[PDB]
């Protein structure tokens, strides 16, 4: 985890977001070549949306 | 020009640059309280871009 801060805090461009749905939707129109860490109820609602 | 290099990755580290005096010297105090009025003027993001 130390290894992926180190990363998530130095990537460019910002691999932060403002709110869950734009991270969900990163996500989706990122065609695999973004993954977001979230709370597994939020990821587990989207999964059957 | 030529454009021909780019910065990859993150950085290494964090640090920062600083306005050097001699050990002593009677100009540290204005010069540390100058270097944060003009931070905080935005006068150092500006000369940045």
């Amino acid at each position: 985890f130390d290894k992926m801060w180190t990363y998530m805090r130095s990537a460019e461009p910002s691999v932060f977001v403002r709110t869950t749905a734009e991270g969900v939707a990163r996500v989706r129109k990122s065609k695999g070549k973004y993954a977001y860490l979230l709370e597994s109820t939020m990821n587990e609602y989207i999964e059957q949306r | 020009k030529p454009c021909d290099t780019m910065k990859v990755g993150g950085n290494l580290d964090s640090k920062g640059y600083g306005i050097a005096t001699p050990k002593g010297s009677s100009l540290r105090t204005p010069v540390n309280l100058a270097v944060l009025k003009l931070s905080e003027q935005g006068v150092l993001d500006k000369l940045k871009n």
